[PDB]
């Protein structure tokens, strides 16, 4: 896998 | 909301499903047919790869076929190649299938396709 | 062939055409039902998403079905987070909804989904 | 974008 978009 | 996080490797896993299901025939709603060669695939997939597929399956009378022809004049190897691409973003450019991917590309409206195609033959000549 | 390029944004390009086919209602061929809330959706997008889904469709019978009802437990708002996220690879994540999104992605066959909920859930506690 | 795989 998750990230900040 | 804009405080969402995300799975990079959501939409890649999500294709690849997609196109286990199209070599399963499982949902799979159309088969094009190409010089006789037919090739079975999901409706929404198409329209969401191609402008002339997205025309074909918004109009209300052609988005209930359930077989599609396409121009005589596309060959069903170059055709083969895009649907692949489609389901999988690989694409199989090679010498000997250029000018035909390229000229199918054009035909199903794939943008991105017609200018990888136009920058390897540049590059070629 | 091992010889293919690969168009790095074509999955995410596809998954967004298929959100704006949702958004339209283009296509859609199920209705899932939460509690008398109804979600419109396509078939091969949930199938490719949740494990659920894709024994559901795969079923011989259930595969016709255009009306499924989940489990009155089930939380209209958790499945409209999760139905958004398998659309947009995006999870609207908050504290006051982490529960039952994870006991959603739970019912659903949704693991990394699960799996980032136990993290953020532990996290805090 | 493209890229070798
Ligand atoms: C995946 C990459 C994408 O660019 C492929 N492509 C392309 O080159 N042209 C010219 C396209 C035209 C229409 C569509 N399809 C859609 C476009 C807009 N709204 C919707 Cl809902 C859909 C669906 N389905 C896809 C196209
Ligand atoms: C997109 C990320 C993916 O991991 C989501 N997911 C998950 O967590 N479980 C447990 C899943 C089980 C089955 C499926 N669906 C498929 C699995 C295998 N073969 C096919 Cl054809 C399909 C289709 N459709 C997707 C699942």
């Amino acid at each position: 896998a998750w990230v900040i978009p | 909301a804009d405080s969402c996080i995300q799975f990079t490797r959501h939409a890649s896993d999500v294709l690849l499903n997609l196109n286990r299901l199209r070599s399963r025939d499982i949902l799979t709603d159309v088969v094009i047919v190409v010089s006789r060669e037919q090739f079975r695939a999901h409706k929404t997939v198409l329209m969401a790869c191609s402008g002339l597929f997205y025309s074909i399956f918004t109009d209300q009378l052609k988005c209930n076929l359930s077989v599609i022809n396409l121009d005589p004049e596309i060959n069903p190897e170059g055709f083969c190649i895009l649907l692949d691409f489609m389901y999988t973003s690989r694409l199989n450019l090679r010498e000997g299938n250029i000018m035909a991917v390229m000229a199918t590309a054009m035909y199903l409206q794939m943008e991105h396709v017609v200018d990888t195609c136009r920058k390897f033959i540049k590059a070629s000549e």
